[PDB]
């Protein structure tokens, strides 16, 4: 009953953040303050779209 | 009692019994269709009340 669309590998290719959880936790408080806008935009998109494929950008 | 009173009293009796008879047959036909199709007040078996659903945002986004 209908095939599932998937993005291409090139669609999912991004420059990842390769730092350990201790690095994230040390920076978490400032990181939440400095990056709240694109972060909250992305979270708003996920809870609205309910679809990981509709939030890649 | 005169023949006329008995005569017309009988018509009154016949009218009621014929109106009851027609309704008895209609009720059976209505019950036949309500039970078979489920689109009437009778044979209306309960389904879950959708007011029990919580629509608040959940801990995760896919739901």
């Amino acid at each position: 009953p209908g095939i599932v669309e998937l993005p291409s590998l090139e669609d999912l290719k991004v420059q990842e953040v390769k730092v350990s959880s201790s690095v994230l936790k040390a920076a978490a408080h400032h990181y939440g303050a400095q990056c709240d806008k694109p972060n909250k935009e992305f979270m708003l998109c996920r809870w609205e779209e309910k679809d990981p494929r509709r939030c890649l950008e | 009692d005169g023949p006329e009173k008995n005569y017309e009293r009988t018509m009154a009796i016949l009218q009621i019994e014929a109106e009851k008879a027609e309704l008895r047959l209609k009720e059976l036909e209505v019950r036949r269709l309500m039970r078979a199709r489920g689109d009437g007040p009778w044979f209306h078996y309960p389904t879950i009340d959708k007011e029990l659903i919580d629509h608040s945002p959940k801990a995760t986004p896919d739901n």
